[PDB]
């Protein structure tokens, strides 16, 4: 079945979705085998060799970077008996060597290697059919290179719709982005998908839950403690892809959640190239440089523009994930302006992040109480900003939404969910959302 | 004595840092550092943060807590960042923190969270140089339960740097933790 | 299915029980969104606006005084993205606000204010239509506040049955109880019915399993020790009811469990009111009255009068479950008799009880074995005086057999237990009942 | 020194005890004590209940152990009480336990189960008015395992009276411990 | 289904073997339900009375010498409540009491006597149609007492097959052997079946896996350090039975895994009887004497001969199992060389044995990767010496290969697990094994 | 001091060692053997297990670690042996075990592996016999994790002997831990 979950034009969801274990077994199957996951940045395989492990679900792939330049991706599974061949996180190998019995792996996913080949396994054994289990599909966005074990899958640029538009002033034209390692790691008890929405555009949140924090460390979003009165209309957008990736626009926050120690040297340096950027990107797109995108990228990729973090929600049960935090600075920052934002990005959304910490009591009871029998077929009401969403504006790309504080990229979300949950291929998805843009304005 | 070459797996810090303790035997100087890491460890069990912030952490304080990332003990060519900084706090920072605590509208701080923390393994030594400086080291449990049935456990080593205040009082300068759980087990809001 | 897990009469039932994970789920259905479930007391929250939280099996709610006097009880879930709303056990409150993005509830159910409701929500959102989940029917029990999540359900009084003939000495024609909380609270590894159903009627395991302390304390029910010498006939008698709750009497054991230093006072006291009891009641009912009776009121609230003790067995899954522990005291006790009763029931059968522990040891074991293969289809055998039981006794009022020894209950509960684990509502439970007198006496 | 207008977190309760500890610097006083709280974990250890009892207890001990209710921090109305006592025993209600663990038909207690206690954080000072007291406290965390596969740790902070007798002795008069989990994990039957 | 999870010939098997949790449910029934398991030792139940406890799958058994010397072995439950009756690992009983009520049993399994009998049970209990439930087949070999659950299985010793052969001169012709106790008792998160196929024949591991005790501890085995050369063939062999186990045969390594500090003493030793035994038994058969076996008895049950281990992989889930760890000793060796024997076995291969904890490594992962979603569905190849492998030598009895580097016990192995997976009785996987060498042995 | 005929529950070995303590109160004895264990922790958590060998181990060592079978406390027939040697280790078989961990090619120390170790309720009494000779008494917890979210704790008490050597040293002479969990919670290759 697993039709019904979320309603027509994303509007309520089923609460069963952030707890049910049969479902997330679904999921397994066909949102992370069929999607784009974030596995890494260039700025860290960067020479040939290098490689990283990185979760893609709830599998863990091998990533390594070829001495043609290329990056392939292969399961840190063993093609013998199914060891785990690399147990480090992040290095540079001139090959695998998996030590149960000593199977050797090119970086390029190659059996070379199989010790006794000759006395022991003779005719029974062809190395060429005993490669790595690879990642099909593998493509970049400005540095970040996402994987999909779905080859039928559109190209990365595609999936990421018209939420493309608003990532390039930050993601490309600032000069480019590296990514800074190692990231954060921790465990948080709350399915994947109540972080997912969070980030895709709960802006609403941040007046009450974070209440503290900005009376006492005064971000640039102080104009919102009590949710006592909203930065007037002049205040941002909240917008919605095909593909289920959103995000939310708060004008020239370019400071975003940081404390008043560094609010200072990140408003100058990203004002000053703020102006740069208008005479070649138009006035539009210059500020939107300097403003502040929260999004989520599809399924379990979440990023901050200006407050400069870039989390991954993996997945590990129904009522549990593992979440990644790293930091992202623009490449022609001062070194030791990367150094302290480097350290501020951790220091907010990290393990001791006191942002993050705030929000983990709503994300965790969130899911808890998902499971409880007369709860979990409660209609969960993403409402906010309803029936004020467009297509088509003359110069906002998506299906857009006139506040930041919406809920339009939480029924994206959820819309482009459920067309994935209840179908069994690419194909059969896009044939759910020919008429994406309608379903979401609808009676409007 | 700590010979590299011959004992394998040992770190030339860690081995660096145990050639300060151990040598000079100075009682005087443990029963100061058990007061010292007790009565610190008390403020933080009570939730007297601001005495802890005034009394305990000297004002040029580096509070500094890292996860590792895991390489192949075999690495010769990868250079990347080694670790990432959970906590790295100067005065300034840390007051924030203390400041989010105390602050009435601190949702997951009601109702009162329960902090019951143990310290063991503590020695200490002078400074040859600078001898107002001491280097001391601990051990620390410390148990966080709240909301009935939520608990954490934390276990980690705290190369501490403190220095003898004009007041007679002694502050801390330096914490270094190396968190020893590459993913930790929950989210580490609380000062080790 | 579900048919055919406890045999005809209750005489035995499939070990599987205290351990399939599949029932669990379907007993949420059948048993706990249906049946009557012991909330709180008057006494514990009095003026208005006073609240408690407690489990309806796995839900949680929030129990709250109206201003009118009234009572009302609402599901602690919010009604936007499904956090929880309070996060204490007692409190008392002009209103109930969900921290996440501030909606803002009345202790009437209903909510009241929603942050930026003109600015965002406009006409997305009615807010009459967004009160928290109210649980339909709360009634009451000489303070005891009883709800249930099924409206087809009978009146309390009426589902208590003829148990209800057995409390009154102890829940009215004393006074009344006052209940002291807060209660202590425990897990203890044992499925919920394990300890439902050693209240419900097991005089039994007193001499052997808990040998221990009474031959240490002197509880008055020394003469048990050993197993050896039952109280001759004149010992206590055991009774069941329609709606599964049950209890064994056991006459003048007034103090007991209780140990050697309260049992003077408790018994001097309990005598003297007997007395008085016996010219307004009449000799039989105010001898109840000084007795002790153990008992469980269908599916999974215990007592222990005159040793005083109110438990609540809150499922938590198919092998462990949450174990509050109240003592109830008399109204018109002095404050010290109040105040070492109330330690005392602690010091017996709470968290750092000797007898609870004694009798956990038996609890554990009996579920963990459920779950082995070759034991999970074994029969266990509740036949402790069958045959010997009667309804409609000149003077007492149930399925009647003649020692507190029995499983008269046990077989009592049970059956009520398989007529609801094998129908879909209220209407269906009764078509199976309407002879349920005929079929435990049965043969006899 | 804390003022508790401004450290907002801060007990009453927690404050006046803190205000106690950390003034005197008696290193024969904490040798003394170290001495006693040790012998009484390796005691209870080894399951000398009877020991215990008559040599470190008092006759008229008290011995509380609380598990407290979760209020909001906001609370200004709600006034019933506060506390459950899983622990509250004078001595003849010790010896019925320590009576009960002894007895041979105490079925948990067959195989024999294992104790260890980690006893840390001690610190203490003299009573102002009457000298023979002893202000004491301590950390400590409760290892129990039984039965294969079956175990559980206990995590608490005690404060403790102790008093000074005629031998040269010194004997427990009052142990008071806030039980920090509210839903206990696991039956609480040891002498923390 | 449960059909087409090992592929014909045994050459592959799912990789989701190791992690499905509804298989492991099956496994109950068709697997420990169906086949022999360790139980004890003669040498440790010798006087009547004397008893342990053992774990036949799930499943406690309690294992008690009789009066007339037998052996017989009931489920540690009880019949009344179900409680656990017996809880010490080993003792010497006059019967079982269970302490809930106080119900006696004999050493015999029979009810004795009941508390308060003919006062409250009377013609409700028979006594006799009470025992506890009986394990109906116990059987023997050299002292090794072995359980099953269904009464159609052959007898231990057809069961054992062609293996019976290779096992003899170690476990009948040394004199005989005695099990020391107590077992070592650990956790490791791993499916038991890789213990199994890790012990039925994995020598291909030695060389890298243990490349470092070799190298430290020089063990007779040091000659495959790197697994850089192969003791020429003139090394081994390996061999599997139509019921499964299967073992790898190493020549004149009598010292096996063992530090230097025994190995003069113990090859010493097991040279002079190999003399004595070729004048009673041959040539042949006294070199296998003196010579190193690693195998599995089906489903659990693992040897190392010479090293003198002797392991048993215990259930407890999908991805977990306790291992029990005893030596065992020919009885004729001098006591210090028990005493070190005995200790030197646990120092490699117990708890804290360097052998197994290196292996634990390849063991916990090999079964966390089969719960991966883009790994459940991955082949495990058996290839190793396939097409090398012949029935009836006249010589060596059973489907033998011609290295102990082989995976032909594998093979073995798992054609018989995938026999009993997919068949509802004995009578049915005999149906599947009527052509069982023709299988293993076909393309050649 | 302990009556076992009263004391029910006490081992007589239990309660042989308990009588060599808190007799004496030798506060120079305690700071010695305080310096000794924690020294030895400390090398022990930075991996350093050649110098804990060549310095802490004396060479007559026996380093024993029993996992006790679960018999019934009124068992008087049953005469099997009691005990598995999980430790049972003199200087040449321990030197083996060193070795094994600092070779390169052992698996599963890549990555290094973080071991930290808090050790409690230390106390020493000299030999009456042999005042060489220290019996020495502690309680460890020790803390292992490893490859990211891998955890495993272990509790023990360690009861010791320890000499004193003429170069000056104090070394490690006898090791007996009875672990009190029956059935190991993971493979327990580390030292206590
Ligand atoms: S499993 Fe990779 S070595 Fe065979
Ligand atoms: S979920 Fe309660 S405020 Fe939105
Ligand atoms: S359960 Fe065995 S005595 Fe009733
Ligand atoms: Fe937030
Ligand atoms: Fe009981
Ligand atoms: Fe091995």
């Amino acid at each position: 079945s697993y039709q019904n979950l979320v309603s027509e034009a994303g509007l309520t969801q089923k609460h069963l979705i952030h707890g049910d274990k049969e479902l997330f077994q679904h999921e397994m199957k066909t949102i992370f085998a069929r999607n784009w996951l974030f596995l890494t940045h260039d700025s860290l395989i960067p020479s040939p060799g290098d490689y990283v492990t990185a979760k893609m679900g709830l599998d863990e792939v091998i990533v390594s970077r070829q001495n043609d330049g290329s990056v392939r991706a292969f399961l840190n599974v063993c093609r013998h008996r199914g060891k785990t061949i690399v147990h480090a996180e992040a290095g540079n190998a001139k090959g695998f060597v998996c030590n149960y019995h000593g199977w050797g792996y090119g970086t390029n996913g190659e059996l070379q290697s199989v010790p006794f080949e000759k006395e022991l396994y003779g005719d029974a054994i062809k190395k060429k059919c005993l490669g790595l289990k690879e990642v099909p599909r593998i493509e970049s966005f400005h540095g970040f290179i996402y994987g999909c074990f779905d080859a039928e899958a559109p190209p990365l640029i595609d999936y990421l719709g018209d939420a493309a538009w608003y990532m390039e002033p930050t993601f490309k034209h600032s000069g480019g982005l590296e990514l800074v390692g190692p990231p954060g790691k921790v465990v948080v008890k709350a399915n994947w998908k109540t972080f997912a929405e969070n980030f895709v555009g709960d802006i609403y949140h941040v007046g009450w839950t974070h209440a503290s924090i900005l009376r006492v460390g005064q971000s640039v979003f102080t104009p919102l403690a009590g949710n006592a009165m909203l930065p007037p209309e002049g205040s941002g957008l909240q917008m919605t892809s095909k593909y289920g990736s959103g995000m939310s626009l708060m004008w020239d926050y370019y400071a975003g959640n940081h404390s008043a120690d560094l609010v200072p040297d990140l408003m100058a340096f990203g004002g000053a190239k703020q102006e740069k950027l208008a005479k070649e990107i138009g006035d539009v797109r210059a500020r939107i440089y300097r403003s502040h995108l929260n999004g989520t990228i599809f399924p379990n990729n979440s990023f901050l523009t200006g407050s400069a973090a870039f989390k991954v929600w993996n997945p590990i049960d129904e009522n549990t994930t593992e979440v990644w935090t790293y930091a992202f600075v623009e490449k022609d920052m001062p070194e030791d302006l990367k150094r302290r934002l480097a350290d501020a990005v951790q220091r907010t959304v990290g393990p001791g992040g006191y942002w993050e910490s705030d929000d983990n009591d709503n994300m965790e009871t969130l899911s808890q109480n998902a499971k409880k029998y007369q709860s979990s077929n409660s209609d969960l009401i993403a409402s906010l900003g309803f029936g004020k969403d467009v297509y088509g504006d003359e110069c906002y790309p998506g299906v857009v939404g006139p506040s930041g504080a919406s809920e339009t990229s939480y029924r994206g979300f959820y819309r482009a969910y459920q067309a994935h949950i209840s179908s069994s291929n690419w194909a059969e998805f896009e044939n759910a959302s020919r008429n994406w843009h309608t379903e979401l304005t609808k009676t409007t | 004595m700590i010979n590299t070459q011959e004992d394998k797996l040992v770190s030339a810090h860690d081995a660096e840092e145990f050639h300060r303790f151990y040598i000079v035997q100075d009682d005087a100087l443990l029963q100061e550092v058990n007061t010292l890491l007790t009565r610190e460890a008390h403020l933080l069990d009570i939730q007297a943060y601001k005495a802890w912030l005034e009394h305990c952490v000297a004002p040029e304080i580096k509070y500094q807590v890292i996860s590792r990332e895991l390489r192949s003990t075999s690495e010769r060519r990868y250079q990347l960042n080694d670790a990432v900084n959970i906590y790295n706090e100067n005065y300034q920072q840390l007051k924030v923190r203390v400041e989010h605590q105390m602050d009435p509208q601190n949702w997951p701080n009601s109702p009162k969270i329960r902090f019951t923390r143990f310290v063991t393994n503590v020695t200490a030594a002078k400074d040859k140089s600078a001898p107002e400086m001491l280097h001391v080291r601990s051990n620390l449990i410390l148990h966080r339960a709240r909301r009935g049935n939520e608990v954490d456990v934390f276990y980690a080593t705290r190369e501490d740097k403190w220095k003898r205040i004009e007041g007679g009082g002694i502050q801390l300068v330096e914490r270094f933790v190396d968190y020893p759980e590459r993913i930790l087990p929950h989210n580490l809001l609380v000062f080790l």
